C-alpha cells in the first residue's frame, strides 16, 4: 500500500540520479552481472545481502555530489563503490583445491572488466558448498574457521559471526 | 584496464631505443614483427598519452624504410627479394595499425604520404606476384603469410579510410586496387574484406560512382563462369558474388542523419534503374563475338533464391523495377527481336519461381 | 565388430518404437547409467553408428535441452555427445574394434564434408554458451575441448563469424583462470596449437591474444621468482602453492609453443641450483622446472634448423644443454622418487636427441653438441634402473 | 554570461578543424607566420 | 570378453605395443616439428 | 506522541524487541532461574549518553548494534534464544556477553584534525569492553578528504559530521540524515 508508493519513489529517483551522472554511474550491481546458473540466483543475492543495491561510481566527489543532490530529493542512504581508490585484497585463489566446494566469485559472470576488483571485495574468499551437511563440516572442522554457504542460504563467516533469512 | 602501464611501458622502451639507435640500414624482421603484434591488441588502447613529433619522425623513418620497395620489380638474390617484401609488408602492418587504432589522436599525425605508398605497394606486390602465382590465366611458405598480411592491411586500410577525409588522387588508385581482385579465381577472402573497402569507399564521397559502376562493367568477359568457385558467399544455399556486390553497394547509401528520407530513397532507385538500364541495353542484342546472357541468368538466378531474408533489403526493389522495365520495354516495336526473346525469357523465368514460392 | 552391430539393431528395434528425439535419448541415458560395466560411451554409439546415425545427428534437439535433468546426466550426454562427434569425424572406429585400418566409400566422403559443415556451424554458436554454462566442472570442460580438434578451419572466415571466435577465446581464458587438473591445460594448449594453424587467415588475432596471456603468466613468473630468490615468508605453503598452479599453467602452454623470446629457462636454473643446495624443495615444483626447462631447450634447437645458424647462439646453446645435464645429474640421486623417474625420463629424451646420430643428416652444425655420457654415470643409472624398475614382488 | 557563450562558439570551431581532414604536407611547420591577417591575405590568394 | 572399459587403458592401447612404445618418446610431443627431429635420428 | 519513536525504530526491530520482552515475561512469570532477569542489562541505548551534534554519527556508526542486549553471561542468552525458537517468535535478538568479549587493541592517532569518538561518550564503566566493542574503533574527522585521508592512512572507520563514511574496508555509504528520525533525542527529552 503506502510502501509501494514509497519503493516507487525510491526507484524513481535511483534512475533520476543514474540519469544525472551518466558516465560515472553505472549502475545497481545486477544490472552490470549475472549469475551463472539459475539455480544459484537465491544463493548469491543471499550472500551478497545489503550489497544488492550498491551503485557502482568512477570517484568519491561524484558520489558525494549525487548524494549531496539525493539529500535535496529526500532519498534513502546508499552505497558507492569508487573503482580509483576501493582498496581491494587479491582473490586468495588456495581454496581451489577442496574438494566438494567452489569459490563463490565462480558464479559471476560480468560484462565490464573494471567491476571484477569490487566483485572481489563484495565476496572476498567466500565458499559456496554442496549441502548444508558438507558446508557445516568444512566451515567448522579446520583449525581456522571458513567462511562457508549452503545452497538453502545459512551463512557462516570465517569471524564466527551467524547469519540467515 | 585504466591504463595498465606495464606492457604500454614495454613498448615504450622497445620504441625509444629503436629510434635513437636509428637516427644518430634496417631495424631487422623480429622487432617489426613483436613491435606490429603489440600494436594491435597490446595497443588496441593505450596509443594514446605518447609523444606527437616523436611519432612524426618515426612514421618518416619507416616511410623512407618502405620506398626500398616502392616499384621493387620483381638462386639465392631471389630469396633476398621476397626477404624485402615480408619485411615491408610487415612495415605496412605497423603503420596501418598506427594510424587507426586510437578512436582520436590529433591532426596531422598522418600524411598522404603513407597513404599513397601503401597503395601503390599492395597495387604492385598484389597484381605483379600474387595472381600469377595462384593461378596461370594471367601467368613458398612466405606466399601464404603475404597473402594473410595483405588480407589484413587492406581490412585495416578499408576501416582508416572509414574514418577520415582524403583527397581524391588516393581515392583513384584506391578504388581501382579495391575493385581489381574479383576477377581472379582463388582469393575469397580478399573478396570479402575488398566489399567492406568498395562498400565504405561508395557510402563515404558521392561523387565517384558513374566511374565506379562503368569500370565495374568494363571487365565483365574476365568473369570466372567456372563452376568450381562461382558461389563463394556462404550464408547449402550458396550464392554468385558480383551479384552480392552490387547489392550490397546499392544498399548502402541512405545517410540518415524530413527531406532525407524522400530524397535518399529517389537517389537508391535512380542508381538502381540507371545500373539495370545500362546492364540489359548492353546484353540484349547479339554483338560480335560475345554475349552477356548466361551473366543475365546467374544474376537473376540469384535475386530469385535470394528473395526474402532480414538482412537483404532491396531485392524486392530490384524485382519491381526489373519487372516495370521489362514490360515497358518489350510491349512496343521499334526495339529489334533477340532482345524483346531474352526479356520475355528471363521475366517467365522469374514469374515461374514467383509462384512456385507463392 | 559385428556382434556388437547385430546388438545394436536388436537395441534399436527393442526400445525406440526435434523434441520427440529428445525423449529417446533420455532413454538412452537411462540405459547407460544402468550399465555398470561400463563408464564410457565411444562403444554404444560405435555399435550404433551403421544404423542409427540418423538419431545420432540430432545435436539440434540435444542443444535445446541443454539450456531452457540430472546434472549426472547432463555429464553423461555432454560425453555421449563428444564420442559421437569423434565417430563421425572418422570413418575408422576407435582402436580394438577394426578389422580393417582403412575403409573409404563414396557416400562415407559425402556424408564426412556435409557433417562436418553442420558440427561446425552448430557448434560455433553453441560452444561459448557451454562453456559459461559448466565452468566449474573440469570433466566438461575437458571433455568440450576435443571438439575444436576436428573444425573445418575455413568457416570462421566464409561464415563472417570473427565475434563468436572472440567469445570462444574470452570464456576459455575465463575458464584456464579458473582450473588448475592438468588435462584441461593440455586439451586448451592443444586447441590452441590447432587454432594457430598459419594456413587459415585467422591465425593472427588468436596469437596476439596468446600473447597478452603469456605476458600475464610471465608476470606472474616474475613474482615466483623474486618471492622465492628472497627471504620473504621463509618458504610459506601458500607462496609455494601460487608458484606451482602457475608453474604448472606455463608448463602446459609451453609444451606446444615456442616461448624462447622469452628465456624463462634462467630463473628455473636459478631455483633449481638453489634447491639442490639445500636439498629440499617441493616434488611438484623440481619436476614442473625440470619439464619446462626441457621443453625450453627444445624449442630453442627448433630455430636453428632454419638455414641461416650463427655460431654464438650455438656455443650458448652447448652452454645451457651442458650446464643442465649436470644439474640432471646432480639432482638424479635426490631423495624423490617421481623426481627419479621424471629425471631418468628426460636424461634418456636428452642422449637421445645429442647422440652421435643427430649429426648425420646433412648437419652442419651439430657435430659440437654430441654428448657421450661418463661410465661412472652409465654405471650410476644402471644401479638406478636395477633399483626403481625391476621388482616383482611387494 | 561572455564567456561561456565565447567557449561554446570555441568547441564548435574546434570540432570543425578536427572534421576536415586538411592532409598536410611537408611544407608544413616551415611556412609558419603568426599574423591572422597576413595570414587571411595568404588565405584569399589561395582561394584565388 | 569386454572391450577396456576405461580411457587410461584405452590411450594405453593405442600408443602399446613393442613397436609403438619403441618408435615414440618416452615424453609425448604435441608438436609434431618436435616428432621430426626425434623420428630423424633413429636408424 | 510516543509512538514516533516506535515510528523511527522501524517494525523489524520492534518486533524483535517485543519478542525478546514476551520471553522475559516468561522468565519473570514461570519464577525460574531468577538470575536472567537479575542478569541482563537493557540495550546498548539506555546505557550512555552523547551529545546531540553527534545523534546521527553514533546512530549510523553502530546502525543496529544499539540493540545489542547488555546480559551478565551466555546462560541468559541461551534461555532467551531457546524460548523464542520454541515460541516462534520473529527475529533478532542481540545480546552482549561479559564473558566473552575480545575488543581490537588500538591506539588512536595523535592527529589534530579528527577526535576520538570515545572521548565523547559516556557509558557505564562495568560495561567497558563491551562499548570498547561497539563504539571504540571510529575516528571523528573534519572533513569528507580528511575522512578519506585518514581512513586509508589509518586502519580506522572514519566519518564526517554531515554523514560521509568512509570503511576501513573502503566501502562508502551516504545519503540524507535526518535529525527528527534521531531516537536518543526523546529518550533524553523524557
Amino acid at each position: 500500500r503506502q510502501e509501494s508508493s514509497r519503493q516507487q519513489r525510491k526507484a524513481e529517483i535511483m534512475e533520476s540520479i543514474k540519469r544525472l551522472y551518466p558516465g560515472s554511474v553505472y549502475g545497481r550491481l545486477i544490472d552490470l552481472c549475472q549469475p551463472t546458473q539459475k539455480k544459484y540466483q537465491i544463493a548469491v543475492t543471499k550472500v551478497l545481502g545489503k550489497n544488492m543495491d550498491a551503485i557502482i561510481v568512477d570517484s568519491e566527489k561524484t558520489g558525494r555530489d549525487c548524494i549531496q543532490y539525493i539529500k535535496e530529493q529526500r532519498g534513502e542512504p546508499e552505497t558507492f563503490l569508487p573503482l580509483d581508490y576501493l582498496e581491494v585484497k587479491p582473490t586468495d585463489e588456495k581454496l581451489r583445491e577442496l574438494k566438494g566446494a567452489k569459490l563463490v566469485i565462480d558464479v559471476i559472470r560480468y560484462e565490464p572488466p573494471h567491476i571484477k576488483k569490487a566483485l572481489q571485495y563484495a565476496c572476498g574468499n567466500a565458499l559456496v558448498c554442496d549441502n548444508v551437511e558438507d558446508a557445516r563440516r568444512i566451515a567448522f572442522g579446520g583449525h581456522q574457521r571458513h567462511k562457508t554457504v549452503a545452497l538453502d542460504g545459512t551463512l557462516f563467516q570465517k569471524s564466527g559471526v551467524i547469519s540467515g533469512g | 584496464m585504466m591504463d595498465s602501464s606495464t606492457f604500454k611501458r614495454f613498448t615504450a622502451s622497445i620504441e625509444n631505443i629503436l629510434d635513437n639507435l636509428e637516427d644518430m640500414l634496417l631495424l631487422g624482421k623480429h622487432q617489426l614483427n613483436e613491435l606490429g603484434s603489440e600494436s594491435a591488441k597490446i595497443k588496441a588502447m593505450g596509443i594514446m598519452d605518447k609523444l606527437s613529433t616523436d611519432k612524426t619522425v618515426k612514421v618518416l623513418n619507416i616511410l623512407e624504410k618502405n620506398i626500398q620497395d616502392g616499384s621493387k620489380l620483381s638462386e639465392r638474390l631471389w630469396r633476398d627479394l621476397i626477404m624485402e617484401r615480408v619485411t615491408k609488408s610487415a612495415d605496412a602492418c605497423l603503420t596501418t595499425i598506427n594510424i587507426m587504432t586510437s578512436p582520436n589522436m590529433p591532426k596531422a599525425v598522418y600524411i598522404e604520404d603513407v597513404i599513397e605508398r601503401v597503395i601503390q605497394y599492395t597495387k604492385f606486390h598484389l597484381q605483379n606476384t600474387l595472381y600469377p602465382q595462384y593461378d596461370p590465366v594471367y601467368r613458398q611458405r612466405v606466399i601464404v603469410m603475404l597473402y594473410n598480411k595483405v588480407c589484413d592491411i587492406v581490412s585495416s586500410l578499408s576501416e582508416l579510410l572509414e574514418i577520415q577525409l582524403l583527397t581524391d588522387t588516393t581515392i583513384l588508385q584506391v578504388s581501382s586496387m579495391g575493385i581489381t581482385p574479383f576477377f581472379v579465381e582463388n582469393v575469397s577472402e580478399l573478396q570479402l574484406c575488398a566489399i567492406k573497402l568498395v562498400t565504405a569507399v561508395f557510402s563515404r564521397y558521392e561523387k565517384h560512382r558513374q566511374l565506379i559502376l562503368e569500370e565495374i562493367f568494363t571487365s565483365l568477359a574476365r568473369l570466372p563462369t567456372s563452376k568450381r568457385s562461382l558461389r563463394n558467399f556462404r550464408l547449402p544455399m550458396y550464392i554468385q558474388m558480383v551479384t552480392a556486390l552490387v547489392l550490397q553497394l546499392i544498399q548502402c547509401v541512405v545517410h540518415l542523419p524530413d527531406v532525407v528520407i524522400t530524397n535518399s530513397y529517389e537517389t537508391a532507385m535512380r542508381t538502381a534503374q540507371n545500373f539495370l538500364s545500362i546492364f540489359l541495353k548492353k546484353c540484349g542484342s547479339k554483338q560480335g563475338e560475345e554475349d552477356y546472357r548466361p551473366l543475365f541468368e546467374n544474376f537473376v538466378q540469384d535475386l530469385l533464391s535470394t528473395v526474402n531474408k532480414p538482412e537483404w533489403p532491396a531485392a524486392e526493389l530490384l524485382l519491381s523495377l526489373l519487372g516495370r522495365l521489362l514490360v515497358h520495354q518489350f510491349s512496343n516495336k521499334s526495339t529489334e527481336m533477340a532482345l524483346r526473346v531474352a526479356s520475355l525469357d528471363y521475366l517467365g523465368t522469374v514469374a515461374a519461381r514467383l509462384r512456385k514460392d507463392a | 565388430r559385428p556382434v556388437a552391430v547385430a546388438a545394436g539393431e536388436f537395441l534399436h528395434k527393442k526400445l525406440f518404437s526435434n523434441s520427440p528425439n529428445g525423449n529417446l535419448i533420455r532413454m538412452l541415458v537411462l540405459f547407460f547409467l544402468e550399465s555398470e560395466l561400463h563408464e564410457h560411451a565411444a562403444y554404444l554409439v560405435d555399435s550404433l553408428w551403421e544404423s542409427s546415425q540418423e538419431l545420432l545427428k540430432d545435436w539440434e534437439c540435444m542443444t535445446e535441452l541443454l539450456l531452457e535433468m540430472s546434472d549426472r546426466q547432463e555429464s553423461a550426454l555432454i560425453e555421449l555427445m563428444v564420442c559421437t562427434i569423434r565417430q563421425a569425424a572418422e570413418a575408422h572406429p576407435p582402436v580394438g574394434r577394426g578389422t580393417g585400418k582403412r575403409v573409404l566409400t563414396a557416400k562415407e566422403r559425402k556424408t564426412q564434408i556435409d557433417d562436418r559443415n553442420k558440427l561446425t556451424e552448430h557448434f560455433i554458436i553453441t560452444l561459448p554458451m557451454l562453456l559459461s554454462k559448466y565452468s566449474a566442472d573440469a570433466e566438461k570442460v575437458a571433455n568440450l575441448l576435443q571438439i575444436p580438434q576436428y573444425f573445418d578451419l575455413e568457416i570462421y572466415s566464409t561464415g563472417r563469424m570473427e565475434k563468436h571466435l572472440d567469445a570462444l577465446l574470452k570464456q576459455i581464458k575465463f575458464v584456464v583462470e579458473k582450473h588448475v587438473e592438468s588435462d584441461v591445460l593440455e586439451a586448451c594448449s592443444k586447441t590452441y596449437s590447432i587454432l594457430c594453424s598459419e594456413e587459415y587467415t585467422i591465425q593472427n588475432r588468436v596469437d596476439i591474444a596468446r600473447s597478452q596471456l603469456i605476458d600475464e603468466f610471465v608476470d606472474r613468473f616474475n613474482h615466483s621468482v623474486e618471492d622465492l630468490l628472497q627471504e620473504g615468508e621463509e618458504a610459506d605453503d601458500d607462496d609455494i602453492y601460487n608458484v606451482l598452479s602457475t608453474l604448472k599453467r606455463l608448463t602446459s602452454f609451453h609444451n606446444a609453443h615456442d616461448l624462447t623470446k622469452w628465456d624463462l629457462f634462467g630463473n628455473c636454473y636459478r631455483l633449481l641450483k638453489t634447491g639442490i643446495e639445500h636439498g629440499a624443495m617441493p616434488e611438484q615444483i623440481v619436476v614442473q622446472a625440470l619439464q619446462c626447462s626441457h621443453y625450453s631447450i627444445l624449442w630453442q634447437l627448433v630455430k636453428i634448423t632454419d638455414g641461416s645458424p650463427s655460431k654464438e647462439d650455438l656455443l650458448v646453446l652447448r652452454k645451457t644443454v651442458k650446464s643442465f645435464l649436470a644439474v640432471c645429474q646432480q639432482c638424479l640421486s635426490n631423495v624423490n622418487t617421481p623426481v627419479k623417474e621424471q629425471a631418468f625420463m628426460l636424461l634418456c629424451d636428452l642422449l637421445m636427441i645429442f647422440s652421435h646420430q643427430l649429426m648425420t643428416g646433412g648437419r652442419e652444425g651439430l657435430q659440437p653438441l654430441v654428448f657421450n655420457p661418463d661410465t661412472g654415470l652409465q654405471s650410476e643409472l644402471l644401479s638406478f634402473v636395477m633399483d626403481h624398475v625391476f621388482i616383482d614382488q611387494d | 554570461n561572455r564567456q561561456g557563450m565565447l567557449l561554446k562558439k570555441k568547441e564548435e570551431c574546434m570540432k570543425k578543424i578536427r572534421e576536415l581532414g586538411s592532409l598536410p604536407q611537408e611544407a608544413f611547420e616551415k611556412y609558419q607566420t603568426l599574423s591572422l591577417k597576413q595570414l587571411f591575405r595568404k588565405l584569399e590568394q589561395c582561394n584565388t | 570378453d569386454l572391450a577396456p572399459p576405461t580411457k587410461k587403458l584405452m590411450m594405453w592401447k593405442e600408443t602399446g605395443g613393442v613397436e609403438k612404445l619403441f618408435s615414440l618418446p618416452a615424453q609425448p610431443l604435441w608438436n609434431n616439428r618436435l616428432l621430426k627431429l626425434f623420428t630423424r635420428c633413429l636408424t | 506522541k510516543q509512538q514516533l519513536l516506535r515510528a523511527a525504530t522501524g517494525k523489524a526491530i520492534l518486533n524483535g524487541i517485543d519478542s525478546i520482552n514476551k520471553v522475559l515475561d516468561h522468565f519473570r512469570r514461570k519464577g525460574i532461574n531468577q538470575h536472567v532477569q537479575n542478569g541482563y542489562h537493557g540495550i546498548v541505548m539506555n546505557n550512555f549518553e552523547c551529545e546531540p551534534a553527534f545523534y546521527t554519527c553514533v546512530e549510523v556508526t553502530a546502525g543496529n548494534r544499539l540493540f545489542y542486549h547488555i546480559v551478565d553471561s551466555d546462560e541468559v542468552s541461551t534461555k532467551i534464544l531457546m524460548e523464542f525458537n520454541k515460541m516462534n517468535l520473529p527475529g533478532e535478538v542481540t545480546f552482549l556477553p561479559l564473558n566473552k568479549l575480545d575488543v581490537r587493541d588500538t591506539a588512536y592517532p595523535e592527529t589534530n584534525d579528527a577526535i576520538p569518538m570515545i572521548s565523547k561518550l559516556r557509558y557505564n564503566p562495568r560495561f567497558d569492553k563491551a562499548f570498547k566493542h561497539v563504539f571504540g574503533k571510529t575516528l571523528i574527522c573534519r572533513s569528507m578528504e580528511v575522512s578519506t585521508q585518514l581512513a586509508r592512512a589509518f586502519t580506522m572507520d572514519c566519518i564526517t559530521l554531515e554523514g560521509d563514511q568512509v570503511s576501513h574496508r573502503g566501502a562508502l555509504t551516504g545519503g540524507y540524515y535526518d535529525t527528527r528520525k534521531s531516537r536518543l533525542e526523546l529518550q533524553k527529552d523524557v
